[PDB]
């Protein structure tokens, strides 16, 4: 016998103060008992489980189940209770690579490490917690009691402990063979290389020879899958990648569930299919828990679905990543607060695509949304490629400079260049820094009655112009904005406006170009029409003339 | 030092489980080299899947240094670590450090690595060097020695530190030494030429007791509450007077007896904003009385060590940033202003990040703790970029201001 190294054991504990499981074994049918006895006898001979005495007080129920044509029984040990009481682990397989970050590999083999899983021992002091009982025939003898010596399938810690043990075993082989990559997923190990295929198979069984040190049999994966690889919803071809085929169903009647499973395919497809849009079909999703609700499509919802399928008409693929080339990201504004982007290294060969939807706010502007998109793509690219891409943005360099030098917040976007792809992000108005000589000065104010919702809005100017408009179903904040709107409506191209509304000044100083409020939107449309607007704030009720005068006019 | 000091978290609190944020390839590679050497020196060890805790890590370049350095975001673990009555009932914060002519800060962080960490607490210092694109599992480590950035490290080391320093302290009764986390603050009242000697004299004294050649030079004789000042003009437009009345109305929340009505009466009527208004003598008097009021300190302003310090920052344009440190509104404990941030005339976030670090340094020197920042920036922009310009071994807390404060004008 050739000595084999032991796979080092991971110590395992229960959750603090918690005890092991004590669940009653179900009664089974004589044919199920007979099947479980045979199954457990073979695993016992392979070392997987061991028989124990009656001192062990813990138990976990066993089951026997069948399949349709597979006319054999298979053991199921239900570790739900033990899992609730087992310590948390470092689950180190949550993230999975994105294909656009992978470099191409000339050759790839797959080894099955299924048999390897059972040579990983379970912590000795923990095995007592995995005990299970095979009930006896007619309940006339003591049930046969076993416990596990290896990581049980279905137990909380088995995936993390197994992958950790393989990784430690593989670490020196990977480090001393830097010309190959090794990736684990399931009971399968993927080995890629760029050397000629002869040197590849030698490195491969060099790895099997290495795995023999701990006595792990690893043949090739049965029925070797020719490319493409069907893995985590992708199709990995030797030189290109795409998602698995996206086919959008045809339906006369779309329900909540038929709607939310389409956006899933659309969201998944948006990583390679450029220009996918989701807002209008998404919108019908805003608030409903009954997933069978048949809600009709708006014809903006039909327009964008149709706009979709035209993009989904032909398959498109991404290229794999070349670290020697630059990484570039281009963004397009699409309207209604949504954006698409392409990341590529050479023109017309995208690594991947994507989209960004605006954050839910009461007011916003295109520059802030573009900035948010840039940060999201930045973070995604560091995840996928470990670097920030060079950006191509549909905003003029002069527009960005004006924006960040004057915006009240600190803001920044990394190295980028203008791309003249309409529509262009622009600033739509700019308030003056100083009062405008020769321009009419409008003192505005509004007020409303909290009980009757009756209000007034108006202005008085230095040239004696005046207006007061009575309003119904209004609030103080609404009349303050309406007062500013009237002044914009009734002034020439240049105007000084004096308000005491901290609420109105906070909105306008945020520089929105679109709003949930039609009143704010109407004010924005007025601001765009002007050539110069100076907006001044004074404190209310201090006897500031003009403001004192209009305050009395609008306050009842 | 063989013996472990026993440490544990607060009652009913698990260890930290903070997600590692993505890192660039060059920062990952820097961390791999740093941690490989730390592993060979025994300061850290590989951990297994039985440790589910995590604390974020990234890589830093300190002031005027080309060597990559690793920084651990121990903020969560510090919150959860037992409140340290650090070998004592506590040290009273040296109120004299903030009054000495010059203060030099020394990175004495390496001194921690020579004392071992309690074997049962090491699990809670777990961190992950991330992989790119999840292409391999992260590299998982835990500390065996006192790590830099941890609350317990200065506390546990205080006995040895006070011993190392006593010969130098016995010589110099006028040098005030203060320790905050990984940093020593050395403040004297003599001029620069002998000051660089006595820090090199203390520097050279340290190496004999078991470094980094580095330092930073401060001058806390400056740190006041900047007064509110009003314009002095020979001709006032309507707009000038409206702004003055606004500023005085704001100041009246801070100061008693500020009056506006004589200045308000200058604006009788509905006048053009650009029209010149002559000041009455009653308004000049009222403006003069307001000027006198604004030169006194504010009444009833005191530091309460039971409350958090709050720091607000306003972007003023052209590389200028104003800031106020307080514990309750309008009771400013300290105000200030920064200009032309070095090497960042084009990057708002770099400037803001340097301002945060300067303000935190001033707050350590004055009160011995860091303030809670209110940052004029969207969360997603700050979160993406601040680690790129961070150079201090501590990290404060922050929140985000999304509504433009009206009072940025008044600190202009
Ligand atoms: C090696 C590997 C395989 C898979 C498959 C799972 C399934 N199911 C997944 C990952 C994450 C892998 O991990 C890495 N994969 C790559 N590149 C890839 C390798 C595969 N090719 C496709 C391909 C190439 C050649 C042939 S061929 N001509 O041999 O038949 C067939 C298919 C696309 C890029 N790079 C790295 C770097 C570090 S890890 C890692
Ligand atoms: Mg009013």
């Amino acid at each position: 016998m050739v000595p084999i190294s032991p796979i080092e054991t991971v110590p395992v504990k229960l959750k603090p103060g918690m005890d092991g499981p004590k669940v009653k074994q179900w009664p089974l049918t004589e044919e199920k008992i007979k099947a479980l006895v045979e199954i457990c006898t073979e695993m016992e001979k392979e070392g997987k489980i061991s028989k124990i005495g009656p001192e062990n007080p813990y138990n976990t129920p066993v089951f026997a189940i069948k399949k349709k044509d597979s006319t054999k029984w298979r053991k199921l040990v239900d570790f739900r209770e033990l899992n609730k009481r087992t310590q948390d682990f470092w689950e180190v397989q949550l993230g999975i690579p994105h294909p656009a970050g992978l470099p191409k590999k000339k050759s790839v083999t797959v080894l099955d490490v299924g048999d390897a899983y059972f040579s990983v021992p379970l912590d000795e002091d923990f095995r007592k917690y995995t005990a299970f009982t095979i009930p006896s025939i007619n309940n006339e003898t003591p049930g046969i009691r076993y416990q596990y010596n290896v990581l049980p399938q279905g137990w909380k810690g088995s995936p993390a402990i197994f992958q950790s043990s393989m990784t430690k075993i593989l670490e020196p082989f990977a480090a001393q063979n830097p010309d190959i990559v090794i990736y684990q997923y399931m009971d399968d190990l993927y080995v890629g290389s760029d050397l000629e295929i002869g040197q590849h198979r030698t490195k491969i069984e060099e790895l099997r020879q290495h795995l023999l040190r701990w006595g792990l049999t690893t043949p090739d994966k049965k029925h070797q899958k020719e490319p493409p690889f069907l893995w985590m919803g992708y199709e990995l071809h030797p030189d290109k990648w795409t998602v698995q085929p996206i086919v959008l169903p045809e339906k006369d009647s779309w329900t909540v569930n038929d709607i939310q499973k389409l956006v899933g395919k659309l969201n998944w497809a948006s990583q390679i299919y450029p220009g996918i849009k989701v807002r209008q079909l998404s919108k019908l999703l805003r608030g409903t828990k009954a997933l069978t609700e048949v809600i009709p499509l708006t014809e903006e919802a039909e327009l964008e679905l149709a706009e979709n399928r035209e993009i989904l008409k032909e398959p498109v693929h991404g290229v794999y990543y070349d670290p020697s080339k630059d990484l570039i990201a281009e963004i397009q504004k699409q309207g209604q607060g949504q954006w698409t982007y392409q990341i590529y290294q050479e023109p017309f060969k995208n690594l991947k695509t994507g989209k960004y939807a605006r954050m839910r706010g009461a007011h916003t502007n295109d520059v802030k949304q573009l900035t948010e998109a840039v940060q999201k793509i930045t973070t995604e690219s560091i995840v996928i490629w470990g670097k920030t891409p060079k950006f191509k943005l549909p905003i003029q360099k002069e527009t960005w400079e004006t924006w960040w030098t004057e915006y009240w917040q600190a803001t920044w976007i990394p190295e980028w260049e203008f791309v003249n792809t309409p529509p262009l992000v622009k600033l739509w108005y700019q308030l003056e820094k100083e009062p405008i000589v020769g321009a009419e000065t409008f003192y505005v104010d509004g007020a409303a009655n909290r009980e009757t919702k009756l209000g007034k809005a108006g202005y008085v100017t230095n040239k004696g112009r005046q207006k007061v408009v009575p309003l119904t179903n209004t609030t103080n904040q609404k009349t303050e904005l309406q007062a500013i709107y009237l002044a914009l409506q009734d002034s020439g191209l240049e105007v000084n406006i004096v308000t005491d509304s901290q609420y109105a000044l906070g909105i306008i100083q945020a520089q929105p170009d679109k709003s949930e409020s039609e009143l704010v939107n109407q004010i924005i449309e007025q601001l765009i029409k002007k050539e110069k607007v100076y907006l001044a704030w004074v404190p209310a009720h201090k006897g500031i003339g003009g403001n004192e005068q209009v305050d009395k006019l609008v306050s009842a | 030092p063989i013996e472990t000091v026993p440490v544990k978290l607060k009652p009913g609190m698990d260890g930290p489980k903070v997600k590692q944020w993505p890192l660039t390839e060059e920062k990952i590679k820097a961390l791999v080299e740093i941690c490989t050497e730390m592993e060979k020196e025994g300061k850290i060890s590989k951990i297994g899947p039985e440790n589910p805790y995590n604390t974020p890590v990234f890589a830093i370049k300190k002031k005027d240094s080309t060597k990559w350095r690793k920084l651990v975001d121990f903020r969560e673990l510090n919150k959860r670590t037992q409140d340290f009555w650090e070998v004592q009932l506590g040290i009273p914060h040296p109120a004299g450090l903030k009054k000495k002519k010059s203060v030099t800060v020394l990175d004495v962080g390496d001194a921690y690595f020579s004392v071992p960490l309690d074997e049962d607490f090491r699990k809670y210092t777990a961190f992950t060097i991330p992989s790119i694109n999840n292409e391999t599992p992260g590299i998982r480590y835990q500390y065996n020695v006192l790590p830099q950035g941890w609350k317990g490290s200065p506390a546990i080391f205080q006995s040895s530190m006070t011993k190392i320093l006593e010969p130098f302290k016995k010589q110099n009764p006028d040098i005030v030494i203060y320790q905050y986390m990984d940093d020593l603050y050395v403040g004297s009242d003599l001029e620069i030429g002998q000051h660089r000697t006595k820090i090199e004299e203390l520097r050279q004294h340290l190496l004999r007791w078991g470094f980094l050649w580095m330092g930073y030079e401060l001058h806390p004789d400056k740190w006041t509450v900047q007064p509110i000042v009003l314009p002095e003009k020979d001709s006032w437009t309507v707009n000038d007077i409206q702004k003055l009345v606004g500023k005085l109305n704001w100041a009246s929340q801070i100061y008693p007896g500020i009056k506006v009505r004589q200045l308000s009466k200058l604006l009788r009527g509905t006048k053009a904003l650009t029209e010149v208004i002559p000041l009455t003598e009653e308004a000049e008097l009222e403006l003069a009385e307001n000027r006198e009021i604004l030169k006194e300190p504010v009444h009833g302003v005191y530091y309460d060590p039971s409350k958090d310090l709050i720091a607000e920052i306003q972007k003023q344009g052209q590389g200028q940033w104003t800031y106020q440190i307080y514990q309750e509104p309008f009771k400013n404990l300290k105000t200030g202003k920064y200009a032309r941030m070095r090497g960042a005339h084009t990057n708002d976030v770099k400037q803001l990040t340097e301002a945060v670090q300067k303000i935190t340094t001033e707050s350590i020197v004055i009160w011995g703790k860091t303030p809670k920042f209110k940052l004029p920036i969207q969360k997603e922009t700050w979160e993406t970029w601040w680690t790129e310009y961070w150079q201090a071994t501590w990290i404060p807390e922050w929140e985000f201001v999304n509504t433009p404060p009206l009072v940025k004008l008044w600190y202009q």
